[PDB]
RNA sequence: CCUGCGGCACGCGCGCUACACUGACGGAGCCAGCGAGUCUAACCUUGGCCGAGAGGUCUUGGUAAUCUUGUGAAACUCCGUCGUGCUGGGGAUAGAGCAUUGUAAUUAUUGCUCUUCAACGAGGAAUUCCUAGUAAGCGC
């Protein structure tokens, strides 16, 4: 599970 | 052109203060020999962490440097080198032995390389402190060395550590004491001759960090 | 009578009773000149109140200092404390006030431990 | 008995024929293989008489003998 | 009814306590002060060396703590223990005989550290109620009805025996298991001042050398 | 312009006066003086058996001078060091009594000290002179 | 091998980084325009100058 | 204070007439605050304002020149004296002790001042030099020359 | 120079000081080896590979017969 | 080696010692704090004298901020000797003599003096204590 904010960036 | 007369009588005292001490009231000198003026940290990013601006007589400022996070920076590094000399159970809590070594060590660096001892000690710490250090990663049970950069306080802390350990280990079973081998370190670390302890051991820490980045 | 001023100086468990009176310029520690202090490396730790302000200001005064308690080092921090306090409390009494604030700003910029006792009272976290 | 000098009477030869060569300290003077039929550190001693043109260093002492 | 020293705080303010060690501790007992630091909540462990008992008391009333736990030892086996309530409160020097440190056993894990229930058994004497009200206030007030670790203080045969337990409740019975230290414990003197004072009024004192010394209980 | 022995550093004084009492030659070093260890927890006899008894008298004179009177039991404790008991802890032990008693009887013959009232030993007006004398000679060593 | 110094602007909080390693937006000293998100090892604050053996890599998370 | 007796004629005559006066009112009633330079005297006396009396200190020039101009610091601690041989002696005002002697001019100094901040100091000579001093440090800041 | 030599049935190593080369003999103290070099007027810091047999037996006459050379009786082994 | 726990040759826990030159040895420099101390008796004991020392002895001060005691403690400091050799590092094991406490010292009470001069060259897997006058060194 990715930490939030990182998963913004690759999305 | 212009003169200021500030002293009006020949200042003589009933208690005789010696000829080398009355001369020492113009500039403050380390161990009454070594001037803090004309001593430049020849590497930027290390000024504000190597503190040679405020001159000192002996390397024994007993002030509190442990309380704040970065209070450790303003220790005048000659003392900060003596503090890392008393690192062994045979040596903890004996500072006057360590100060007597440095005053004997700083003489040796003069006799060999005329320049200054204290310009060499500053130039030693600029060379041996690494520029990229490698850390361990988690990686899910299979750890690889991940290379990062290093804060300039750690660059000074580990630099001072490698010199005194490098002197304490090279003078383990030799007729050469701690005082002379440390002067063999700092002169070689000033040139970066790769024949000292710390210039070698930096050149793995910057070698390993290049391999995996 | 005789103009004197008595100041104290205190490190770990060592007192320092420095009588300062107008005189000729002798500076004694325990009935012995100040050029004969024991640890011999820290002798310049007690020349600090002599050499910071300038050795001219001791030309008219006497500094009788007697110390008990402490060790070898923690007496040297007591005689450098009571000479600095004994000098800067004679210029506010029997010499000029503007001398005192020149001294109290001189010892301050060098080392504040000369004047006020750095008391290392404990802390619980 | 036999002469109270040799091997070291040769060690004298190669001594003053190599000391001016290097030179350096007593840990370095340890070289050449220092043995009896004379003495260790004393080497530098009679070597303080003349000279050479090079360095040196002391232990319990403290010097940079320009021997 | 609670004791007169503990009366103002009793349920209102949580205690904050200090577990500290005698002087240059052995590495066995410096572990064992941490089990005391874990057996209570609100407990910090300050290593003692070149402190005096005045300036460790007097720099604790200042910072404000409820009480002070100091330990002693013989050759690694801890022997003694005192609890001393600070705002001129009482002290209780305990001798503790049968100890089993937690670090001996196995790497079973780590403790629950949640607020414990307590169990005080076999305290009948009025001096026994003093030891109740001086031990009970070392725990944070008002534990939950379903907290899972319970600390028993049992008094069979004048030796207050304290164990640490966790419990879970099955379909029929409670099943328990032991974590933390086993003590036997014995108080032997009870001052009305702190452990600093050394000339305060002695409320109780274990008399050994008396014709009826072995006869009575809580004597 | 005047000197007291207190104007001369401790060692350089007992150094030049212990070499004054050897060139003086009249002291009466007692019969043994090569075999004794000097103290309680000592190990070896003095490393210089030549000039030690004169080193020690030259100490003893500078010490009773500065004081009113000091006895034999007092010179022991001043000259006793710590004794290594080996595998047992170090503790303080007084030095050898005969030695310091035989510096006192032997400094009364050259008159550097005398029996005091109240007890002990005290510096004599003559020995107060000699000590002040060499306190100047040492003072003037500056050419 | 020219080395480019960099001045620290802002330490980064709440980023999930491996302990010991902290994450810092630096600013280039020789040209005050650019920024690069690098990681430090030792203790670092703002307004101190940091040494970069390589400029163009820009360090990501270290898990 | 010293104990030796004062040197002067026993038939008391008044002080010679006063050609330069300076007064700073900041510390009045505690020591002297009026410095006057008499006509043709190598010294220059002081006066307390509150007690209405000649002060106890007299200020000498130490180069045998006549006092042509005096000034005081705004703090009322320093007393300037401008000799007629360039020398600017700065006497303190508690004890009348000498502290600093400035030497820039060669002709007669004819006016001194100290700024409000006690930092910078000016002087003007009959040689045309207007010298600008620092006073915290003893450095000469600069030097200006006019015509007359 | 002559190396390893035999004194009182004991082989004495030549390249060391006589103050210490005599101490390899059984029982004789370090200070006892320090006194005999003083009594026999021998330099302390010489090596054992020196010391001609004239000066050897004078040490031997003192060491095997102490009490005729003002040696203190406690100072024996 | 000391000690505790097991076991009954050994297993375990707390510990002390040193492996040396940031040392040892010899002089010399010389600085703590908490403390205790004698009555119907023999306490803490200066000083003198005798003994290499350990100790002996003639006296003294003190029921004590008064006398011991400035407890002149030790690491520590300086100058010197040793010179990397199980060496002068280390002091176990042991021989012989002299003292002390005690009705009593053999299975050594302890101390002193000379000789004997071992393991130990930084300690496997394990694992203890610790954040500032603290850790560790050091003596009382």
């Amino acid at each position: 599970s990715l930490k939030a904010g990182e998963r913004l960036m690759e999305a | 052109d212009f003169e200021v007369v500030e002293e009006f009588t020949p200042v003589v005292l009933a208690t005789p203060i010696p000829e080398e001490v009355q001369q020492a009231q113009t500039e403050i000198k380390l161990f009454n020999k070594w001037s803090f003026e004309e001593v430049e940290v020849k590497d930027a990013s290390l000024v504000d962490y190597v503190q040679v601006r405020q001159p000192i007589f002996v390397a024994h400022t007993a002030g509190r440097y442990a309380n704040k996070r970065f209070r450790k920076a303003q220790c005048p590094i000659i003392e900060r080198l003596t503090n890392s000399l008393m690192m062994n159970g045979r040596n903890n809590g004996k500072k006057l032995k360590a100060v007597r070594i440095i005053k004997h060590t700083l003489d040796i660096i003069n006799v060999l390389t005329d320049q200054n001892p204290i310009q060499v000690v500053v130039d030693a710490i600029t060379n041996t402190g690494p520029r990229e250090d490698t850390t361990r990663v988690g990686g899910g049970g299979a750890a690889r060395r991940q290379a990062v950069d290093v804060s300039p306080l750690r660059r000074v802390n580990q630099a001072i550590a490698l010199l005194t350990i490098g002197a304490r280990e090279a003078a383990f079973r030799n007729i050469k004491t701690i005082a002379e081998t440390l002067a063999e370190e700092l002169i070689n670390a000033a040139k970066g001759s790769s024949t000292s302890y710390a210039i070698k051991k930096k050149d793995e820490l910057e070698r390993v960090a290049k391999s995996n980045r | 009578a005789v103009p004197s001023v008595q100041t104290f100086g205190k490190k770990k468990s060592a007192t320092a009773v420095a009588h300062v009176k107008a005189g000729k310029g002798l500076i004694k520690v325990n009935g012995s000149p100040i050029t004969l202090v024991e640890p011999e490396i820290l002798r310049f730790k007690v020349y600090e109140p002599l050499l910071l302000v300038g050795l001219d200001k001791f030309s008219n005064i006497d500094i009788r200092v007697r110390v008990t308690g402490g060790g070898h080092v923690s007496q040297v921090y007591a005689i450098r404390q009571a000479i600095a306090k004994g000098l800067v409390a004679y210029h506010q009494k029997y010499v000029d006030e503007q001398s005192k604030n020149e001294l109290k700003k001189a010892f301050t910029s060098y080392d504040r431990t000369l004047l006020i006792a750095d008391s290392r009272r404990p802390e619980p976290k | 008995a036999q002469h109270a000098v040799i091997l070291d009477q040769e060690k004298y030869d190669r001594i003053l024929k190599e000391v001016p060569t290097y030179r350096y300290v007593s840990v370095s003077v340890l070289v050449d293989r220092l043995k009896i039929g004379g003495s260790l550190a004393r080497i530098a001693l009679r070597h303080l008489e003349k000279e050479g043109i090079i360095k040196p260093i002391s232990k319990h002492s403290k010097q940079a003998i320009y021997t | 009814q609670v004791d007169d020293e503990y009366a103002a705080t009793s349920g209102i303010m949580d205690p904050r306590i200090i577990v500290t060690t005698s002087r240059d501790p052995s590495t066995r007992l410096s572990q064992f002060a941490k089990e005391i630091k874990l057996l209570f909540p609100n407990a910090v462990r300050l290593n003692r060396g070149n402190y005096v008992m005045p300036n460790l008391v007097d720099a604790c009333k200042k910072s404000g703590t409820t009480d002070l736990v100091v330990l002693h030892e013989h050759r690694g086996v801890p022997t003694s223990l005192t609890i001393s309530h600070f705002p001129h409160g009482p002290t209780a020097q305990f001798s503790l005989h049968n100890v089993v440190m937690r670090h001996d056993i196995i790497n079973a894990g780590n403790q629950s550290e949640v607020n414990p229930h307590l169990i005080f058994d076999n305290f009948t004497t009025a001096l026994g109620k003093r030891v109740v009200c001086i031990l009970k206030h070392l725990f944070n007030a008002g534990p939950k009805k379903d907290s899972e670790r319970v600390i028993t203080f049992a008094n069979r045969g004048d030796f207050i025996s304290v164990r640490q337990h966790v419990y879970v409740r099955t379909r029929e019975g409670v099943e328990i298991a032991e974590v933390g230290p086993r003590f036997e414990m014995r108080l032997f003197e009870l001052r009305l001042g702190t452990l600093e004072n050394k000339d305060a009024d002695v409320e109780w004192q274990l008399r050994r050398f008396i014709r009826t010394a072995n006869k009575k209980d809580y004597l | 312009p005047g000197v007291s022995v207190r104007d001369v550093a401790a060692q350089d004084f007992i150094n030049a006066y212990a070499s004054f009492l050897q060139r003086q030659g009249k002291l009466e070093v007692p019969g043994y003086v090569d075999i004794v260890k000097t103290s309680s927890g000592n190990e070896m006899p003095p490393q210089d058996a030549e000039g030690w008894f004169y080193k020690r008298a030259a100490s003893v004179a500078r010490h009773i001078y500065m004081r009113k009177q000091v006895g034999v039991g007092k010179l022991n404790k001043l000259y006793g060091g710590a004794k290594s008991r080996g595998v047992r802890p170090y503790k303080h032990i007084d030095a050898s009594g005969s030695i310091n008693r035989k510096v006192l009887q032997a400094l009364e013959k050259i008159g550097i000290v005398e029996i005091s009232p109240k007890g002990g030993r005290r510096i004599s007006e003559n020995g107060q002179r000699d000590l002040d004398r060499i306190a100047a000679q040492t003072l003037e060593e500056d050419e | 091998t020219p080395v480019t110094l960099a001045k620290v602007i802002k330490v980064l909080g709440r980023t999930g980084s491996r302990g010991g390693v902290t994450q810092v937006r630096v600013e280039f000293l020789e040209d005050t325009s650019r920024t690069i998100v690098r990681n430090v090892k030792g203790p670092v604050r703002e307004n101190d100058i940091l040494v970069l053996m390589e400029s163009e890599r820009e360090a990501r998370r270290l898990r | 204070q010293d104990g030796g007796r004062v040197g002067g004629s026993t038939i008391k005559s008044k002080f010679p007439e006063i050609v330069a006066l300076a007064i700073e009112n900041a510390r009045i009633g505690e020591w002297e605050n009026i410095i006057t330079a008499h006509k043709d005297e190598k010294f220059a006396r002081t006066w307390d304002m509150r007690n209405k009396r000649v002060g106890r200190w007299t200020f000498d020039t130490t180069d045998d020149g006549f006092v042509k101009s005096v000034a005081m610091s705004q703090c009322g601690n320093f007393g300037f004296i401008g000799s007629s041989n360039g020398s600017i002696t700065i006497y303190n005002m508690q004890s009348g002790i000498l502290r600093k002697k400035y030497k820039l001019h060669k002709r007669a100094v004819t006016g001194i001042s100290l700024d409000g901040m006690n930092r910078k100091m000016v002087s003007c000579g009959l040689d045309g030099i207007v010298g600008f001093y620092d006073f915290n440090k003893s450095t000469l800041l600069g030097k200006l020359k006019l015509d007359a | 120079f002559q190396h390893i030599l035999r004194l009182l049935n004991t082989n004495v190593d030549g390249n060391i000081k006589i103050v210490y080369a005599l101490t390899t003999i059984k029982g004789v103290g370090r200070r006892y080896s320090n006194l005999v070099c003083k009594k026999a007027d021998v330099d302390l810091h010489k090596r054992a590979g020196e010391l001609t047999q004239e000066e050897l037996e004078r040490i031997v006459q003192i060491m095997q017969n102490p009490t005729h050379y003002k040696i203190p009786a406690w100072f024996l082994n």
